[PDB]
Parts: C-alpha cells; sequence; structure tokens
C-alpha cells in the first residue's frame, strides 16, 4: 500500500490529502473527454491550452504547504 | 414499482478525440482511424469523389485516452495500438474480408480507470515498429518490444519498466533513430522539490526536462540515457525523420516559440510563433500550437503545426551534414481548431475540429511558389514577425462531416406542421455554434429552389420524346393558370410549349412516342411532336372532375360522375369509347397502372368516389367500362395509385391513412398505416431504378419494396404540397416537389435513414432556449468566456486604428482604411476574443420553422446571461415576460463574482420583439429561473428565492439559505420545487402558500455533480451527471410533504448507470406516433441516446441473460470490463446496456448459436427481439 502514489496514514496532513486528490482530479480530467469537454466549454479555451493549464497545476496546487 | 431501464443509442457520439492514418486495410488506399469517446471508427476518404465513408464503427465500452499506428519492417499493414482506461494495452488488426477490428494482442498492467499513475494516457511508438512504450501522466513507464513469428503474425514481450518517482510527464514521443536503440522523448517535471518548500520558491524556477529514454535491446532493458531542461514549459513534441531521411530529433511546441533540439552535438535552435497583424486578442496571452500533422517523402517532408487562432503553418527545416540549419515556417491557411490533422498521399488533408463539424481538403498547392513572407530561425529580431490572415487560398473545401459536438441544450418538440417530434439542439463552440433541427429519416439534397408567385397547386414532368433520357418540361398548376418550364441546363420560363395554361391544369403527359396530352376542366389538349393541337370540349356546361393518364391511355371523370375513355390507335391518334359509364356517386380519384412494354393497354382501372369506395374497372374491349370489384373504405378516398413490387392498388385517404391491396381480377388482401392530419396523396416516383410510390400527408414517406420486403421510409424534409419524377442532367434521378409557395428540385440519393440536421447559425455559445407556447418561437441566451461584445470591437479595432497614425510614419499611411473595412469571418478565423473577466452574452428571438431571427438583444461588456424563461405573472394579464438572469464581472478560476442582474422584458407582438421593461440587480449569480404558480422561482447563489411582478423591480416575496453549495437548476411540478446543487444532488423544498416560506422535506444520500434533470412523475426524478452518469431517484411513498445528515427524510436511488459521455439534456417524449415514451438524452459529445423501461419481467430476464452472456462471449475491445464501465462510479442498478445487446449481431455465427440455444431460441429470434425495442420506442420503418 505505501508504494502506491496517493496511499495516506496516520501522520497524513490535510495538505497532503487535498494536494492527492487534486492532481487524481486533473488526470481525471486530462482523461475524461466530456469532462475536458464541459471545462473547455465553460471557459473559452481550446482543449489543448485547458490540458496544459491543467499539467501547469500539477505541482502547484493548494500552493506551497506549511 | 420496480422500473428496469434498457439503454439504446440513436445518433452515435459525433465528437474527435483522434485520429490516425495508414495502410489499415493493407492495400495502397489510406485510411483515417478516427476515435470518438468511446468508439473506435475506421474512415475512408475517397481520392475520386473527396467524400469521407465510415467503413466501421465499433463501440468500445471504454475511455479511449491515446491512440497510435505502426508497421514492422518490411511489413505492408498498420496495425493500431490503443492506450485506454483499462489497466491494459491492446494492438489491433482490421480486417477487410471481415470488416472488424481484430484485436492481435492484449496485455494487463494496471488498475481500470484513467488514473494517475497507471498506464494508458501517452503512448508512443518507435517509427520502425519495434518497440511501443505506453505511459501514465506520472510515475509509470512501460515499454513493450514488438517482433513477428515465423508465420509472420504480431508478437508481442514482457514489459519494460521505466519508471521514475515524483515526474510529471507533459507528453511522450518515438524519435525516429535509422534502425538504431530505440530512442522515446519525452517532457518531464520532477516536483519533489516543490513539495518539501513552504516558501514556494522551489515551485518557482522548475522547469520541464527533455529526456530521452534507451531501450538496449541487446541488454534488454530501458535506461533514462539523455535528459535537458527546457527554457520555457513545452506542450507537445513532432517526431523529425532520421535515419536515411532527414535528421534525427524532436520539435518541441512551447509558449510562443518552437524549438528542434536533437541531442548529441545538435544545438537548440529556436523560431518566434508568427503572429497575426492587428491582434484584437489581449496581448498579455500567450500562443500555443494545438495540434500537427506529419507528410514524409522520399524526396522532403514537411510539418502542419496550427495555433489557437487555427493558423496551419507549413514548417520545414533546411540542413547541412548532419545538421540542421534553421527552422522555417510559412503561413499555410487557416482551418477551425483541429483536436487532430491527417495529411495523405494523393493531396488530401482530413481536419478533425476540436468542436462542431469536421473538414476535408485537397491539397491544391503545398504553400510555397506565393510570395507570403517565410520566417526562419535564422532570421534576427529582437519583436516577433507578423502576417496576414487570407481566406483557403492552399485548400479546397471538399467535404464536410456534420458533428453535433457539443449539444448543450435539446427540446425534443413538434413546432413544425409534420407530426413526427423534431429534436431542436442548441449546440455549438463559440462564433460556430448554432440551431439545429433535427428529423430522422431519409436525407434530402436540394438540387435547387425558386419561389413561385400565387399558390400552385401541381406539378409534372413530361419527356419531349419516349427514347429521351432525360425530362423536357415542368409543369406547375396554379388555380387560375399553369406554367411552363424547360429544362434547358437553365430552366427557363417557356411559352410555345404548346400547352398554353391559361386554365388551371389536371394533367401532362406523353402519350405517343412523342405526343403530349394536357388534361384541364375546360377538356383535353393534345400536342403532336409536329405542332398540331387536338382539341376535346367537355360535353354541355359540365367540368371534368379528375383523370387518369397513361402510356396509351387516358380516363376522365366529369361532374356528375361520367366516365369518358380514350384509347391511342397505333395511329398515334385518340379515340374516344363508344360509351360512357355513370358512378353511384362523383369521382374523387383515380389511378391507371403503366403499360407493359410486350402490352398495348393496362387493363385495371382504379376509381374512388364519394360514396366511401374504390371500384376497379377493366378497360380490356371484352368487357369495356365493366365493374371488376368493389371495396369499402374507413373514409373517403383522396388518391390511388397502381404498381408493381405482384400487383398493387395504393390508398391514400382525405383523414391521414394509407393502404396497399393486392390486385389481379380481384382486390383481396390489405394493410394499412396512419401516415395522419393530412389526406395523403400518392406519386410515381423513379427509385435506384425502380418503381416507388411516395405518400404526403403530414410528411412525405417513400414506400418500396427491397428483396421482396417493402420499406415506408419518411423524409427529412418538411411538409410538401405536391412532386412528380424528375431526370436532367444536373439530377439524373430526383423529385419536383412543390410546397406551399415554392418549387424544389430534390434528389434522393443515401438510401438509410438518419438523423438529419438543419442549421441555424448563431453567434456565441447557447446555453438555454425555451418554447413560447402561443408564437412557437425560441428565446436563446448566448454566453461565452474571453469575449467582447460587438461594442467593444468596433472601439478596440478603432482605438487600434488610431494608435496606428501615432507612430509618425512618412502620417501618410492609412492602413486603418484596410483594417476597420475587413471583419473577418469570425466563424472560420476564430473569434477574436480575449480576457479573464471579459465575456459576451446575447439574447435572441429565433423562429423555428426558418432561419431568420426575430429579435436580437446585445448585452453589456461584462454581463453572461445563465437563465431564461417565458412565462406570465398572476398579477398582470396574459402578456408574455421573458427574465434572463445574468451574471457581472465572473472571474472563472479562481471563482469570484461581483453580482448579478436579471432582465425582464415584455415580448410583445406575439413573441416577435423584446422591449425592455426593468433590470433588477443582486448579489449573486442567479442560474436558475422557473415560473411556480403565477410566479417565478429564482436561484440565486445557493438561494432560493420566491419572486413576484413589480413596476420597479421584481420583488423578493421569499427566501431560503438553507441550501448546500450552489443552485444549477430548478424544475417544480405544481406544487413541490426540486432544486438541482452543484455538487449535493437534489433538494426536495415545499413552498407554504400561508407564509411564503420554502421548507426542505427531503435530499439525497449522494453527492451529484448534476448538470440537468426532468421530473419523471411527482416522486421521481431522472438526472444527469458531470461526470457522464444517469440516474433516477425516487421518494419514498410515506414521505410527508408538510414538514417545518440534512434532512430527516431521504430520497432512495432506485437507477444508476455510466453512460460514458457527459450528458446536458434529459427529456421524456414520445419518438413516434403510436409508440411509447423514452427518457431520451443527448450528450455533450454530439449523441442523442434513450433509456427504455420493460413491459415485462420475462423481457427484463431475457435481456438481462443476454447482457451476461455478452459479457463473456463478447467482452469489449479494449480490455474493459462492461460491468465495471457501467459502474464506472455507482454500481450498475437496473439498467441493460442495449448497445452491447445489438452486438449480438456482430458475433460469430457459432456464438450466435451458442448464446441463443443457452436462451432456448435462434440467432433471428434473438435479433427481432432486439428489433422489438427500436420498433416501440424508436424508429422502424420496416413495412412487412
Ligand atoms: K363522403
Amino acid at each position: 500500500q505505501s508504494k502506491y502514489i496517493g496511499t495516506g496514514h496516520a501522520d497524513t496532513t490535510k495538505w497532503e490529502w487535498l494536494v492527492n486528490q487534486h492532481r487524481d482530479s486533473y488526470c481525471s480530467y486530462m482523461g475524461h473527454f466530456d469532462l475536458l469537454n464541459y471545462f473547455a466549454i465553460a471557459e473559452n479555451e481550446s482543449k489543448a491550452r485547458v490540458r496544459f493549464n491543467l499539467m501547469e497545476k500539477m505541482l502547484q496546487p493548494c500552493g506551497p504547504p506549511a | 414499482v420496480d422500473m428496469f431501464l434498457y439503454n439504446l443509442t440513436l445518433q452515435r457520439a459525433t465528437g474527435i478525440s483522434f485520429a490516425i492514418h495508414g495502410n489499415f486495410s493493407g492495400t495502397k488506399q489510406q485510411e483515417i482511424v478516427v476515435s470518438r469517446g468511446k468508439i473506435l471508427e475506421l474512415l475512408r476518404p475517397d481520392p475520386n469523389t473527396g467524400k469521407v465513408h465510415t467503413l466501421l464503427t465499433v463501440e468500445v465500452f471504454g475511455v479511449i485516452r491515446s491512440l497510435m499506428a505502426f508497421r514492422l519492417t518490411g511489413g505492408t499493414k498498420d496495425y493500431i495500438v490503443v492506450g485506454s482506461d483499462s489497466g491494459r494495452i491492446v494492438i489491433l488488426e482490421y480486417q477487410p474480408s471481415k470488416n472488424m477490428f481484430e484485436k492481435i494482442h492484449q496485455e494487463t498492467f494496471g488498475k481500470s480507470g484513467c488514473r494517475r499513475i497507471v498506464p494508458g494516457q501517452f503512448l508512443a511508438v518507435d517509427p520502425k515498429g519495434r518497440a511501443v512504450m505506453i505511459s501514465a501522466i506520472e510515475k509509470q513507464k512501460l515499454v513493450y518490444i514488438l517482433n513477428r513469428d515465423a508465420a509472420a503474425r504480431l508478437t508481442i514481450s514482457s514489459p519494460l519498466e521505466a519508471h521514475k518517482a515524483n515526474t510529471l510527464v507533459y507528453h511522450v514521443v518515438g524519435v525516429d533513430v535509422g534502425f538504431e536503440n530505440p530512442m522515446f522523448a519525452c517532457l518531464e517535471m520532477d516536483y519533489e522539490e516543490a513539495d518539501n518548500d513552504p516558501t514556494g520558491e522551489a515551485a518557482a524556477n522548475t522547469q520541464q526536462t527533455l529526456t530521452f529514454y534507451e531501450l538496449d535491446l541487446g541488454l534488454n532493458h530501458v535506461v533514462r540515457k539523455y535528459s535537458e531542461p527546457l527554457e520555457e514549459h513545452g506542450n507537445f513534441l513532432i517526431t523529425v525523420p532520421g535515419g536515411s531521411d532527414g535528421p534525427s530529433g524532436v520539435l518541441i511546441c512551447s509558449e510562443n516559440y518552437i524549438t528542434y533540439k536533437n541531442f548529441g552535438d545538435q544545438p537548440d535552435i529556436r523560431c518566434p510563433i508568427p503572429r497575426r497583424r492587428n491582434d484584437l486578442d489581449d496581448p498579455e496571452r500567450g500562443m500555443i500550437f494545438v495540434c500537427s500533422a506529419t507528410h514524409k517523402t522520399k524526396s522532403m517532408f514537411f510539418f502542419l503545426a496550427q495555433t489557437e487562432q487555427g493558423d496551419i503553418f507549413k514548417i520545414t527545416l533546411e540542413t547541412d551534414e548532419d545538421m540542421v540549419t534553421e527552422i522555417r515556417l510559412k503561413y499555410f491557411d487557416t482551418v477551425p481548431v483541429a483536436a487532430a490533422m491527417c495529411v495523405l498521399k494523393t493531396g488530401f488533408l482530413f481536419v478533425a475540429s476540436e468542436f462542431g463539424n469536421h473538414y476535408l481538403y485537397q491539397i491544391a498547392h503545398l504553400g510555397d511558389d506565393d510570395e507570403e513572407p517565410e520566417f526562419s530561425s535564422a532570421m534576427p529580431l529582437e519583436d516577433t514577425f507578423f502576417f496576414q490572415p487570407r481566406p483557403l487560398k492552399n485548400l479546397v473545401l471538399v467535404d464536410e462531416l456534420d458533428s453535433l459536438s457539443p449539444i448543450l441544450f435539446c427540446q425534443i418538440a413538434d413546432l413544425a406542421n409534420e407530426d413526427t417530434p423534431q429534436l431542436y439542439v442548441a449546440c455549438g463552440r463559440g462564433p460556430r455554434s448554432s440551431l439545429r433541427v433535427l428529423r430522422h429519416g431519409l436525407e434530402v439534397s436540394e438540387m435547387a429552389v425558386s419561389e413561385l408567385p400565387g399558390n400552385p397547386n401541381a406539378v409534372w414532368t413530361v419527356r419531349r420524346h419516349i427514347e429521351d433520357e432525360f425530362d423536357a418540361y415542368i409543369i406547375v398548376s396554379f388555380v387560375n393558370a399553369t406554367l411552363v418550364l424547360s429544362i434547358g441546363e437553365t430552366v427557363e420560363e417557356v411559352t410555345d410549349s404548346g400547352f398554353l395554361g391559361t386554365t388551371p391544369t389536371l394533367s401532362c403527359s406523353l402519350l405517343g412516342d412523342d405526343a403530349l396530352v394536357q388534361v384541364y376542366p375546360d377538356g383535353i389538349r393534345h400536342i403532336r411532336a409536329d405542332k398540331r393541337v387536338n382539341e376535346w370540349k367537355t360535353p354541355g356546361k359540365k367540368t371534368i372532375v379528375k383523370c387518369a393518364v397513361n402510356q396509351r391511355q387516358v380516363v376522365i371523370a366529369l361532374t356528375g360522375g361520367e366516365l369518358v375513355y380514350f384509347e391511342m390507335d397505333p395511329s398515334g391518334q385518340l379515340n374516344e369509347y363508344t360509351e360512357r359509364k355513370e358512378m353511384s356517386a362523383d369521382v374523387v380519384c383515380m389511378s391507371l397502372a403503366n403499360v407493359p412494354p410486350g402490352e398495348q393497354r393496362s387493363r385495371f382501372l382504379a376509381v374512388g368516389l364519394v360514396d366511401n369506395t374504390v371500384r376497379i374497372i377493366s378497360l380490356d374491349p371484352s368487357d369495356c367500362l365493366q365493374p371488376l370489384s368493389m371495396q369499402a373504405l374507413p373514409a373517403q378516398p383522396e388518391s390511388l395509385c397502381i404498381v408493381e413490387m405482384f400487383l398493387y392498388l395504393n390508398i391514400g385517404l382525405q383523414n391521414g391513412v394509407l393502404l396497399r391491396t393486392v390486385l389481379d381480377p380481384v382486390t383481396g388482401d390489405l394493410s394499412d398505416t396512419r401516415t395522419g392530419s393530412r389526406p395523403v396523396k400518392l406519386f410515381r416516383v423513379r427509385m435506384q431504378g425502380q418503381e416507388a410510390v411516395l405518400a404526403m400527408s403530414s410528411r412525405s414517406w417513400l414506400s418500396y419494396s427491397y428483396q421482396s420486403r417493402f420499406h415506408l421510409t419518411p423524409l427529412s424534409y418538411e411538409t410538401l404540397e405536391f412532386a412528380s419524377g424528375f431526370a436532367s442532367e444536373q439530377c439524373p434521378e430526383g423529385i419536383v416537389a412543390i410546397s406551399t409557395n415554392t418549387l424544389r428540385i430534390l434528389a434522393l440519393e443515401k438510401l438509410g435513414a438518419v438523423f438529419n440536421q438543419v442549421a441555424f447559425p448563431l453567434q456565441y455559445t447557447p446555453r438555454k432556449f425555451v418554447i413560447h407556447p402561443e408564437s412557437n418561437n425560441l428565446i436563446i441566451i448566448e454566453t461565452d468566456h474571453n469575449a467582447y461584445t460587438e461594442a467593444t470591437k468596433a472601439q478596440r479595432k478603432q482605438q487600434m486604428a488610431e494608435e496606428m497614425v501615432e507612430a509618425a510614419g512618412e502620417l501618410a499611411a492609412e492602413m486603418a482604411a484596410a483594417f476597420l473595412n475587413e471583419n473577418l469571418p469570425e466563424s472560420i478565423f476564430g473569434a477574436p476574443k480575449a480576457g479573464n473577466g471579459q465575456w459576451a452574452s446575447v439574447i435572441r428571438v429565433m423562429n423555428p420553422i426558418q432561419g431568420n431571427t426575430l429579435d436580437l438583444v446585445q448585452l453589456e461588456q461584462n454581463e453572461a446571461a445563465f437563465s431564461v424563461a417565458v412565462c406570465r405573472f398572476s398579477n398582470t394579464g396574459e402578456d408574455w415576460y421573458v427574465l434572463v438572469g445574468v451574471a457581472k464581472d465572473l472571474i472563472l478560476n479562481p471563482r469570484s463574482v461581483a453580482g448579478g442582474f436579471v432582465y425582464t422584458y415584455k415580448l410583445v407582438n406575439n413573441g416577435e420583439k423584446l422591449e425592455f421593461l426593468h433590470k433588477t440587480p443582486v448579489e449573486e449569480v442567479p442560474a436558475a429561473i422557473a415560473p411556480f404558480q403565477g410566479r417565478v422561482l429564482i436561484g440565486v447563489g445557493k438561494l432560493l428565492r420566491v419572486y413576484d411582478l413589480g413596476k420597479k423591480k421584481l420583488l423578493r416575496k421569499c427566501e431560503n439559505k438553507h441550501i448546500a453549495n450552489y443552485i444549477s437548476g430548478i424544475q417544480t411540478i405544481g406544487h413541490r420545487v426540486i432544486v438541482s446543487d452543484v455538487q449535493e444532488s437534489f433538494i426536495w423544498v415545499r413552498y407554504k402558500r400561508n407564509e411564503n416560506q420554502l421548507i426542505i422535506f427531503a435530499d439525497d444520500t449522494y453527492p451529484r455533480w448534476v448538470t440537468t434533470a426532468s421530473l419523471l412523475d411527482y416522486d421521481t426524478v431522472a438526472g444527469a451527471d458531470k461526470f457522464g452518469n444517469i440516474c433516477v431517484v425516487r421518494l419514498p411513498p410515506n414521505t410527508n410533504d408538510e414538514v417545518d445528515n440534512g434532512a430527516s427524510q431521504k430520497a432512495e436511488v432506485i437507477m444508476n448507470y455510466h453512460v460514458g459521455e457527459t450528458v446536458l439534456s434529459l427529456q421524456k417524449t414520445t419518438l413516434i406516433p403510436g409508440g411509447s415514451e423514452s427518457l431520451v438524452y443527448t450528450t455533450l459529445s454530439g449523441g442523442i441516446g434513450i433509456l427504455v423501461p420493460f413491459t415485462s419481467h420475462e423481457d427484463h430476464d431475457f435481456f438481462q441473460h443476454v447482457e451476461m452472456h455478452l459479457r463473456s462471449e463478447h467482452p469489449p475491445l479494449c480490455g474493459r470490463d462492461h460491468l465495471s464501465f457501467r459502474s464506472y462510479y455507482f454500481p450498475v442498478k437496473n439498467v441493460i446496456d442495449g448497445d452491447l445487446c445489438e452486438q449480438f449481431n456482430s458475433m460469430e455465427p457459432n456464438k450466435q448459436k451458442n448464446v441463443s440455444e443457452e436462451l432456448d431460441r435462434t440467432p433471428p429470434e434473438v435479433s427481432k427481439k432486439l428489433e422489438d425495442i427500436r420498433t416501440r420506442y424508436a424508429f422502424d420503418y420496416k413495412d412487412d
């Protein structure tokens, strides 16, 4: 279990949990076509640039830790 | 109340996510394997006609995330590697003899889903086909080796690990090395330091690295051989051909730049991305490429890279020795923003747009030899290159594939005069948005359209000679005169035809080998090929009521039901019979079968009377004008038509019913259908070189026999008044039809029935439209992010024009006269739009019958409408009001709003104009408006408010603020209120009439990112999901409506089903007259589906066992588990995947025999029982 990225333990901080589920969410957006479509329709940006910003939000999400 | 459903697809997804090209058939022909969302599709563009035909279409029941093709050394056929949401990689081979994808290989490495660290998102192949690399977004990368055995069959190896912890992958690409050790270049980014620095300094100055992974074949292991940091983050790479053709290396596309960076001693070469002259976009916004196409030749090679503005550039690399000298870009053309492009041999370019229709162009010129500027990386500047966008001058549009993606709203209603409801679909992307009307039937190709004066009532098409392979005249009968036209390849009006119609005409035919006959109420006019006219006055004060013409016979019916018969001698003239027969009543319609080639006359004559009976009369001289057989009819006849395939007598009644009856000495067997709402007219037409009949009621239906099996398929077209067969050089086999005040030359080219469209272009992306009951018109709201309003476009364009002169260049240059003059077509050259807080919203009143827009209301700069409704208030009279919910200064990410507004309009002139009543403000965005008991329910933020109409503003009458997050939609039965939370599913709210107090009396036990919903009854709601799911939630029968972890009594979820495509419209409606109600849904990928209830438990058990059998005997093509796929987020509850079940017909015959025999049936029985669902709830045009 420990070697699966996204797994948690007793000393897991809230920041680790939510950066985990945030990266998971971004990759899920990358996967499911109609999700990336909904997002690329909401904000008037092409699919390519939406994917690019989703990749930039991979080490950025929730900002730096404490 | 057990509710079991059954899903089926009617219009498969039209949006394209991937597109590859190659010799998939194993021949010289190149095909295009495209991937829709969950459907793999094989298309073939024709080098002759230039049309794209769908060779194959298979539903893979899984999320396709990457699509690549490869070929082994010395090979002649391209395989298909598919990276899916399964934990498996699959290699497929198309088989032309069997028209199916044969799964060659399938290897299992991870878990299912679009996971973070499970490979399947990225897929790069060695250009020599020796190895394939499938990789996840983070941390995991696997490489398989491909080698064919002695039998020349592809074989796969064990996976080779190439993992690297804490690594994010932007893009993977195989490097073209000339049979060296395979190389896989990819963009990586290590976030290990960014997560261990609470200051954020490690987050910054952390750039991505281009890394080359080598596959040591001799040592059988992959190693991170090379790596170098990049100056700026790149979005994707391009394989540069190496070895014998070109120098090896990769092209890194980057924000405002492109960088060839081959490894070794090759220096990095960069070139700025050229920008259009005088960009209306915000200069703070960058520019990237969205896709790239590569064309390789033994002589040369080039690239085609498209930008965010749809700018395709032809990128070329000059080279000396084994090194590259410069990157030379040149402006090629502009097309819509494509998710993929394919450059094919014989000069064709396939452009699969990211949204909207797809296109196929023909490469006329390579883009060189013109005088346009060609930019190079060696050119010094510090400033970027600028170019002028122009219309298509290197490509010609050869085919256009209609795509409904993305469908944002859908109302299935009968707004036209026809009886079958139409699908009114609000769908599109920005400037290429549209409101398309969908009718399921046969596609009609409009050859010509010309309006006619007065009210035309008939039309015919007559040849000049019997041996003429093309018609000569088109006759149009009005009330007081008839117009004659000659199809002289110009369709000029003629006068010397001889018909000389100063009266209406009843018929026009070719009698002799060259003689023409016109039948008019005052008598009969014969016109020889030689211009001789023989007239025939009507006896006495009578007039001829009806007629039936033939190649060698002319029967007529006059007032009082008096028949007169004329037969042509072999000497070319007409002789009247020596007797005139009277009927029991007046004649209303007659038909006379065509004469067989060998015989000299037709025997049978069908005569329908006011007596509501049809009668057969022999024309043989042995029993001339003698009764043969009578037949009673349920109503008065309107038209008759005898036709062969075996003789059939067709009856169309004054009520919309049609009847086919067998014929010979006596007429016996019968069948009938309701075609009704309109009297059914019957016209002879020539379809596929055979005689077909055309019925005309609420729609135009085509009845034609097919392998001794009839078909009655309606035309996806408006109502028509008359039609006749047509044949010219312009249209060899067509139909001339007159409709109300219009003449139309049409053609029925395609034979298969599908959802056909008529598109009404819009300006911005539509969010919702509402049906005005009286006007039957549409009120559409069109809202777009990052956009300028028209006034801002004008003032900004002009501001640029002013700033142009301030350069003080010898002041003598007026380029503003060319800049302010030409407004580039926003639909093709992309929308000039930019800004993070900027918006553009427009209200539009459109008539759905035609394409015209009745009214247009342009809103302010940063105002964005998200809700709209049409209703009346109890305090006011019967005056219709239009409420539009708008938002102000929307920062979408991160979310922050300034406020909202609600516009109120008076909608006067029965829905033709909007006049401004008042604009009432509010603190949060209102995204939900619904009429409720003479008042309007408005959802502002998480607050559900009851509003009434005031003379100054919309007065707040009630409010509820215990809703969890944010109101996305609201629908109300007369008493209850169903709220759709953005995240927390559905909330049940009762409105107390005494106090105006909204009380939450129920909610859901599961969180649901709701997109849309529809109330199935007083207790059940069907809801869609942002993640592509559909559910049905039902209140328990013991729910108490009057009350005062969230709420006490919960609502149970009785249906869960993952569609796989995000649904944005649910509607319970009947698709065809006589059928049953179905739950028709639309989706964001341009697809239409239905959910269907079972009528008996026996059928439920049957189709369920079919599902269980096909799950194991016919597993999904990309290694996905069907039950797991449909249980993506919630386990399946009471749904049978009919798309899986209908693949029973695609299995091998032995599997059909095994599955059918397991169910104690035969394969044909299973197939028919599967067809019964479509017969009951969908379209079935089988006419016994
Ligand atoms: K009657």
